[PDB]
């Protein structure tokens, strides 16, 4: 008897392995939800996952990934109703759909390194920023190929993701540096290709991952190359600012409270930054290479009703 | 070399009784074998026109604020693979004075593949036309070049046969026309 | 019997205050080595602080203020010997002179604080970036006042010295944020002033100082806010790059071999940026408020002969 | 308002024979009074003018390649004190469209003094010519502005008796006319 609410089902596997994500660990988490809790009736099934997925938002209110796996589930659960079973079949019609996304959002990265391949060209040197890890899957495929190129990490700071990446794949063999994020600007112009990863895209086409992906993006775009960012089909939220402020973590993004006794001062500001459809120029999904327009109407595709 | 605005010009002129000119430079040295020929088919039908060399046209482009280019296909981004020779440049020179750009482009040369290279489809030519002395013993290098790209933040529309377009819009047009299977066109399904 | 080259006279002083800064600590030094060292000649006079001031460079080869403190020295003791005073009294002609730049130089800051009064306004939120001395005398100012306005606080990655300012007005009275260098792009916006300081000017106006100023920079020309820089008139050097790169630490900003034990991995990339005239709009002098195309005449009105 | 391109564009058009035109908008509510003035004394030196209002100056800007402006005072930074009302925003949508932005100022006109705040230099006017009923009871409340503030960025040329300068070099000819004394000119020389 679970309650498939926080730790019960959900954190149990968050500990399992560090090669599956938060989303589509939510969204295991959510098909397992109504698997095994199956109330025999289509009613209370989605008022079941209305309050689930609610008190899941609740439960880490600043990880907005989630959000998005906390949207498309509903997404899937809908048109999985749809084709008009009357709810007869369509208790085993979706759970045999059921185990897809763990047999092929699990597969998102590795079809991402089947068709990024013809980005990363001969001798292009790589700016990289924040453990997004499609990105290192295709830079896996990279390797792989034994195609030629090289690799420059920056920080993510505060979260600190830079430091791994520079472990990560030295091990695997690819001449790479760990670059400050301060010095961005006096080095983008040796730089040709640059590679992000979003948490989550918003309608215009948003990157809603990190500290600042929108500041490298703005130089990128000043330094006018072309500011790629790999993410999959599952990644979309309809999460949409106007400006570049979206929900922030607790606060405004300009705090004038004081130091109590040994407080984080690094830990003021944001941790996650917008960037809208002007700065990409080019996005990885598994349905192929996707432009800055078409991933406005997909996500609005089956969004308005 | 665009047999569109070549006869597109000539009833831009006759039925919308429209009075202008036109600035004409060449492909240089192999549209202005074409070049020569345009505007002279244009003097016939007498649209004010006038000849200008390929180095002068920074110079003149302060005094014109519009340009349509006649390409030669187009792609998913609205980068559209373009003819022969030096229209890459100046379609960025006219970008830069906030001038419009325009380009023609029919229906069926709309293709629903990605530029992933630039230079596996930018064609180069010959080293015959560019210097013809051909000296062994000194033996410079020299580059030509037969095909010029563009992305589409220097173009503005699609003139087409179904109307004008964004350079972004141009996947809905092309998924109602192709399929995500043969845009992998080959045996190996990997 | 000293030698002034290295701790002997000039690392005395060092460890005295940390009010004085590196460049007029190498004047103190280069003013009191021809003072006690006087050779009754005016030959080997010149030939000893160019012996003096090139081991100094291969002293500390990266701290290129000294550099700047090593040109204009020289600029200083060469219109000092002119007014024609055959070296008889230009012996005592330099050292009645003398000790100009201890009474002179180190008013550089409060006159700094004189008219550079009337930039921060009313309600101005301030973007500071790395300890150059000269702004928070300039906010020591503000405070002492009782202007009103507000301040943020970037890093200064890796040189630590954004931890300090915050702790370092804190105490003074001010609302502050410190705010991580990676979230300025996303923050600018509701940043109305910025105030940042060269190490060095350069040619064309440089900001030789440290890590993204050029970052910062550039962001807020995109911003379209008044870049300001705040230095003083004796922060001048002839090297001038075309790039924004200029003499590196060691090696070049784009290293890639690799870690041999434990060796510090964000410590690859370069410490010093630079900023042409494009992206500053303003700068202080002791002699007032200067237009970056004035910077370069007045640097060139006594350095062409 | 501008009493020298009142006068300049005469002989403009008098000694040199060019002929062209002269867009005109309004100084609403204020240089209305002499922009009505203005194109009528233009119209008997019939310069092909025509009154445009102040709302309609960018959907005719894309025609127009060169704007002058009159102004009133300039400063140290190349950022001049300009006259009444209407013109900085318009000067600003003429440098979107990388449109050179001509000015003319006399050399009496500079000023050794820097734009510490803008605000202390932009004088407002009255809430009576721009509403008229005076509510004392909805009671709304509304602005006028009785001089616009440029940037130098804006700005390209200094037309003036002594040759056209950049703008940024105007420190040079203002310092050989001003000191740096009497530019804090007050009795606490603090």
């Amino acid at each position: 008897m679970s309650e498939f609410n926080i730790t019960e089902t959900y954190l149990r596997f968050l500990e399992e392995d560090t090669e599956m994500t938060m989303p589509i660990a939510a969204i295991e988490a959510l098909v397992t939800l109504l698997r095994i809790k199956t109330p025999e009736t289509a009613a209370e099934m989605i008022n079941t996952i209305k309050s689930s997925t609610e008190e899941l938002i609740k439960s880490i209110p600043n990880s907005v990934s989630l959000r998005a796996g906390c949207d498309i589930f509903m997404r899937f659960v809908l048109r999985n109703l749809h084709l008009y079973g009357d709810w007869e079949n369509c208790k085993q019609h979706l759970i045999e759909n059921g185990q897809l996304f763990v047999s092929r959002a699990k597969k998102s990265r590795n079809k991402i390194a089947e068709i990024g391949v013809d980005f990363i060209a001969d001798d292009d040197i790589i700016l990289v920023h924040g453990y997004s890890r499609a990105v290192f899957s295709l830079l896996n495929h990279a390797a792989n190929k034994f195609i030629r190129f090289r690799c420059v990490v920056t920080e993510s700071r505060p979260s600190k993701q830079g430091n791994q990446l520079y472990t990560l794949l030295e091990q695997k063999g690819i001449p790479v540096t760990l670059i400050v994020d301060s010095a961005v600007g006096a080095v983008i112009d040796k730089v040709d290709k640059v590679f992000v990863g979003a948490e989550g895209v918003a309608e215009s086409g948003g990157i809603i991952n990190l500290v600042g992906t929108y500041s490298v993006g703005v130089l990128a775009h000043n330094a006018r190359k072309p500011f790629y960012v790999v993410t999959e089909s599952h990644k979309f939220v309809r999460m949409f600012p106007l400006s570049s402020d979206d929900l922030p973590m607790a606060g405004p993004p300009l705090d004038f409270t004081r130091r109590t006794d040994d407080l984080e001062d690094a830990l003021r500001g944001p941790t996650i930054d917008y960037t809208a459809q002007e700065y990409i120029t080019a996005l990885i999904t598994d349905l192929g290479v996707l432009t800055p327009s078409a991933v406005s109407e997909e996500l609005i595709k089956m969004w308005y009703d | 070399d665009s047999k569109t605005v070549l006869k597109f010009l000539i009833t831009a002129r006759e039925r919308s009784n429209r009075t202008f000119t036109v600035l004409v430079t060449e492909g240089f040295p192999n549209n202005t074998k074409n070049a020569h020929e345009f505007a002279k088919k244009l003097a016939q039908h007498n649209i004010e026109t006038l000849v200008v060399p390929d180095s002068a046209v920074f110079a003149l482009m302060s005094r014109v604020g519009k340009v349509i280019i006649g390409t030669k296909a187009v792609f998913v981004n609205g980068g559209t693979i373009s003819s022969n020779s030096g229209v890459s440049s100046v379609c960025e020179c006219a970008r830069e004075f906030r001038t419009p750009v325009f380009a023609v482009a029919g229906l069926y040369k709309l293709s629903p593949l990605y530029p992933f290279d630039v230079e596996k489809f930018v064609e180069f030519g010959g080293s015959q036309r560019i210097l013809p002395r051909m000296d062994p013993r000194k033996r410079l290098d020299t580059v030509n070049q037969i095909t010029d790209y563009v992305p589409p933040e220097n173009i503005d529309i699609y003139i087409t046969n179904v109307g004008g377009f964004n350079p972004s819009f141009i996947y809905r047009i092309a998924w109602d026309n192709y399929k995500q299977i043969d845009v992998h066109l080959d045996k190996n399904k990997a």
